[PDB]
């Protein structure tokens, strides 16, 4: 069962002018990797290593448009992308260690206040490379930053060196001096200080460069080319299996404490990312105490709600080729749209403007491909205390996998096995209706609320008219029979109350906006679909205004509000963010997301501010 | 059945000035443009889309010819300053259908309106 939703975050979406206005290019004489680093102050800075070598960008995640970016070029290419580089913050300063192709070792010293100030160019010899103590014959592809101001550097044929500028004797550092290395065969190897020897090495044990190690407290997780080997100065435990159909390659791997899930008592959680070309899959291992009672696999929705609404034509709220052109310009960030426009101009595809369909279809498919390429995964970062974040390839592109509520779990996992069954039957009938009928029914409900349909009409008369104007057309009568017979099995008022009263109705940001807007959009779109289906049931078979009076009233109310907020999401997401973040925040700038429950609580607070507004 | 007439051509000495015009009778769209292609006698037809959002000129006439459009209309003018014997050809309007391109002979749903012109020295 999928328990996590993908939330695509384009840090430049709300503004109509990418890239950010302030960019700093520092010289020293598509994408490939991206990650995010946490500084001393409450701020996350991102760095990208695109187009192999000679590329070092930096930008703050919080203020990506107004905060400035730092492009650090490189004089000589590197022997390895993303693996030759260690970024660590020491004394309020980012230490950047790179081995170029010339055999030279460059140390970049980026102060914290520089990346956050509005300064254009600052003088100073921050760059200072080292020609000696390296040779052309022996080139190392890796570089690991030891905590006590040290850098270990491994080569191909099982050898290492230590940098003190030169002292000699996957990989991660257990405890303080214990370097747990990994080989190509593979087989792990421990180190210590005791810098000369190894506590224990691993045998092949057959019958029983990337990120394949993840340690947490006294528990290590390794990958066996797949078999998830576990190991708790001891080095021994039992491996677990995977779920694979085609060929997948792991991106990143993080072992963490448990998060809020719908499982029994557990002991550890294991976030693993896999990637097939452009597509990516996130999975979570849930392990009970002492790594023996359970080993559950939790899936996730590998695509956001926007991509699914654009693929399967489930969208209803969105509304000529000029209006559709603006809709496409708003549904994607200006960066994606400009990239698509440039790709089309290179191929010499002149727009046909008005009354054009080939051009709009080509623009749609090119935008889809561009966004799917932008969202290619490269690394994982833990946000807040337990928030999950995935850095995409292209800059200013990230994806948060949010914990799903009961409503969202019911929505994403329809096909898996009391209110859930009622919603399942409602959707089983509602899927048989074309989007035209659904839109006409929703517009009839809007007419009911606004007063365009007469108020002297009884609600039963209103629904008879809605049927005889929209549902009077041919719908499979056998589907109506199935729906009625299945609805006869439920206690309808009880589940209706459960849906309405409990389930539905209850430092610049910036980044809180980019996530909060999308999560609220997802929640309210699910609410809108469910409300449309319930009111469709009301229209199909007329019901007494007495039984579901307050029910139908609140239903029309919430449907009106959902439609209004979805249409306000269709255009000008920036001002929607500004209003929603000024209404609910003490500083009108939002809330800092520290845990899953806190994020869901803020989303529910926005939902409450929506459902209780003045009509 | 929209038409696409054009006038303004003729015979002039080298270095003179002419003014080609071309309008549409039918409604169609406010979208399709009118490529001012040319064809020399024996040669192939050679080289203001979407309300002047972008313009493209050929290399043999850049800086010498000037195209212009009226706002929200299907009218295309071509001020041809500094004419030379190399400009001696037959010029055509144009009108696309679906996705188009400014550098091909696939561009038009309807051109027509052929007109012969010459240049002496």
């Amino acid at each position: 069962m999928a328990c996590l939703s993908r939330i695509d975050a384009n840090l430049l979406q709300y503004y109509e002018k990418p890239e950010p206005n302030n960019t700093v290019d520092l010289y020293v004489s598509g994408s490939e990797y991206s990650n995010c680093l946490l500084l001393s102050n409450s701020e996350y800075i991102c760095y990208h290593f695109s187009s192999r070598s000679t590329l070092l960008t930096f930008y703050p995640l919080s203020d990506a448009y107004h905060g400035k970016t730092i492009n650090i070029h490189l004089p000589n290419a590197s022997m390895n992308q993303r693996y030759t580089l260690t970024i660590q913050e020491v004394e309020q300063q980012l230490l950047v260690n790179v081995i170029l192709k010339d055999g030279s070792f460059l140390t970049l010293q980026l102060p914290l206040s520089f990346l956050f100030s509005s300064a254009n160019t600052l003088n100073g010899e921050w760059f200072h490379l080292q020609n000696p103590y390296d040779f052309t014959v022996r080139v190392p592809h890796f570089l690991f930053y030891v905590s006590p101001q040290f850098s270990v550097v491994f080569l191909e044929d099982g050898g290492l060196l230590g940098l003190k500028k030169y002292l000699k004797s996957s990989c991660k550092l257990f405890h303080e001096r214990y370097l747990i290395v990994l080989t190509q065969n593979c087989h792990l190897k421990i180190w210590d200080l005791t810098s000369f020897t190894l506590i224990q090495d691993y045998d092949m044990v057959s019958q029983s460069v990337g990120e394949y190690l993840s340690l947490y407290n006294n528990t290590l997780v390794t990958l066996l080319p797949g078999l998830f080997q576990m190991g708790t100065t001891f080095q021994n435990n039992i491996p677990t299996n995977l779920s694979a159909s085609a060929i997948w390659s792991i991106v990143d791997l993080v072992l963490t404490r448990p998060l809020e899930l719908n499982v029994e008592a557990s002991y550890l959680n294991l976030i693993v990312l896999w990637k097939s070309g452009t597509a990516s899959k996130l999975q979570i291992l849930n392990v009970n105490d002492e790594s023996f009672k359970n080993y559950e696999w939790i899936e996730s929705v590998n695509k956001s709600l926007v991509d699914l609404q654009s693929e399967h034509d489930l969208d209803i709220v969105t509304k000529d080729v000029e209006r559709g052109f603006c809709n496409l310009k708003s549904r994607y960030g200006t960066q994606i749209f400009e990239r698509a426009q440039q790709i089309l101009s290179e191929n010499k595809i002149i727009m046909a403007h008005n009354e054009d369909e080939e051009y709009l279809a080509n623009l749609e498919t090119i935008l889809r491909d561009v966004k799917t390429a932008f969202n290619e995964a490269s690394s994982i970062t833990l946000y807040g205390d337990e928030i999950i974040l995935v850095n995409c390839f292209q800059p200013y592109n990230h994806s948060l996998y949010k914990l799903n509520t009961t409503v969202e779990n019911w929505f994403y996992n329809m096909h898996s096995e009391e209110l859930f069954k009622y919603l399942r039957t409602l959707n089983g009938f509602a899927s048989t209706l074309s989007n035209d009928v659904l839109r006409s029914i929703s517009k009839k409900f809007l007419d009911i609320i606004t007063g365009e349909l007469p108020d002297s009409m009884t609600t039963v008369e209103k629904f008879t008219d809605i049927f005889k104007n929209c549902l009077e057309n041919q719908f499979e009568i056998t589907n109506l029979k199935i729906l009625f017979d299945e609805l006869n099995s439920f206690d309808i008022p009880v589940v209706l109350n459960d849906l309405i009263n409990n389930q539905m109705k209850p430092k610049f940001d910036g980044f809180t906006s980019i996530i909060s807007l999308e999560s609220l959009h997802q929640l309210l779109s699910i609410h809108y679909r469910i409300t449309l289906q319930v009111l469709l049931t009301f229209v199909l078979f007329d019901l007494d205004t007495e039984i579901f009076g307050q029910h139908i009233s609140t239903l029309l109310d919430l449907h009106y509000k959902q439609f209004l907020l979805l249409n306000l999401y269709r255009q000008d997401k920036c001002l929607l963010a500004e209003v929603l973040l000024k209404d609910s925040s003490e500083f009108s700038f939002g809330v800092k997301f520290f845990n899953y429950g806190q994020l869901i609580a803020y989303i529910d607070s926005l939902n409450s501010n929506v459902y209780n507004a003045s009509i | 059945q929209v038409q696409l007439v054009e006038t303004g051509g003729g015979l002039v000495r080298a270095g003179g000035s002419l003014r080609l015009s071309c309008v549409d009778s039918g409604r169609t769209f406010r979208v399709y443009t009118m490529g001012w292609f040319r064809q020399a006698p024996g040669k192939e037809r050679e080289f203001i889309r979407w309300s002047g959002d972008r313009t493209y000129y050929g290399d043999p006439v850049q800086g010498r010819f000037t195209i212009s459009r009226d706002k929200g209309k299907n009218t295309v003018y071509l001020q041809m300053n500094s004419l030379k014997p190399e400009d001696t050809a037959v010029y055509y309007c144009a009108a696309p259908a679906g996705g188009g391109v400014v550098y091909d002979d696939h561009k038009a749903y309807a051109y027509w309106g052929q007109g012969t012109q010459v240049t002496v020295s």
